[PDB]
């Protein structure tokens, strides 16, 4: 019931989709800097209490990082940045999708902290145990709202069956709650901003409609004022 | 496991859904 160190900032997951419709007029490379000024900020504040790992969607999940303090440094993921391209603007539309990305991230936050091993490590059988709240960040280009409720379906039916695997796992953990942050990008000028609606129990889900640039990088800001939490 | 499986369906299933609005 220590609801301080088990905040969803402890568990922050970015995803972003690298499908080549982010390529537009290095879009995706916008959402990176954005994205990474948050991760800036989550390291900077909270050296080794909040934690973030980040993932993209080239029509498969790539993850560039883990919970591990050794990867929580910037300099290390830039490598992985730097690795990844654009995408090719030729390539096949289809077979691209951000969901690999979110399947992944519904993974690896099942994946335990090492500060969580330490509690498991001095706990035993103990009833409001720790648990296991995250928090995700999507930015995409989106295409109906029906699209975005859509991927909550997903994500929510993920979580249900993933938690039905990891609980008799016991070297991994059942989300208590999850946070989701859902961010449509278009350029030129159809989501909406639609309110917070946890869905779920475990599932918890947000919407925002905003367009590129740095109002989202401020935008981005309030959440992580929230995020200091 | 044995139904890590599942976890492929879901993710496929809703890959293809996608395809309406990807489309």
């Amino acid at each position: 019931l220590e609801m301080k160190i088990f905040s969803e900032s402890h568990k922050t997951v970015f995803v972003v989709d690298h499908c080549p419709y982010m390529a537009e007029s290095s879009l995706w490379t916008c959402s990176v800097e954005s994205s990474m000024e948050y991760c800036r900020i989550m390291y900077d504040i909270f050296p080794f209490k909040k934690l973030v790992n980040f993932i993209v969607s080239d029509s498969g999940a790539h993850v560039l990082n883990s919970w591990t303090q050794e990867d929580q440094n910037l300099q290390e993921l830039m490598a992985a940045l730097a690795a990844v391209g654009p995408p090719n603007p030729r390539a096949d539309p289809e077979c691209c999708s951000i969901l690999h990305g979110l399947v992944a991230a519904v993974e690896t936050l099942c994946k335990i902290t090492e500060y969580q091993h330490e509690a498991r490590t001095l706990l035993m059988e103990n009833a409001e145990r720790v648990g296991n709240r995250g928090r995700i960040i999507c930015i995409t280009n989106a295409k109906s709202d029906s699209h975005v409720r859509m991927l909550e379906d997903c994500v929510q039916e993920t979580i249900h069956e993933h938690n039905k695997l990891a609980a008799n796992s016991d070297h991994l953990m059942q989300i208590q709650k999850c946070e989701l942050v859902l961010i449509h990008t278009y350029p030129v000028g159809l989501v909406s901003d639609r309110s917070k609606k946890e869905l779920s129990p475990v599932l918890t889900s947000e919407v925002h409609s905003v367009r590129a640039g740095r109002h989202l990088a401020t935008k981005l800001n309030i959440l992580v004022q929230q995020h200091f939490d | 496991e044995d139904r890590l499986e599942r976890l492929q369906e879901i993710l496929r299933k809703f890959l293809y859904l996608e395809r309406e609005f990807r489309q």
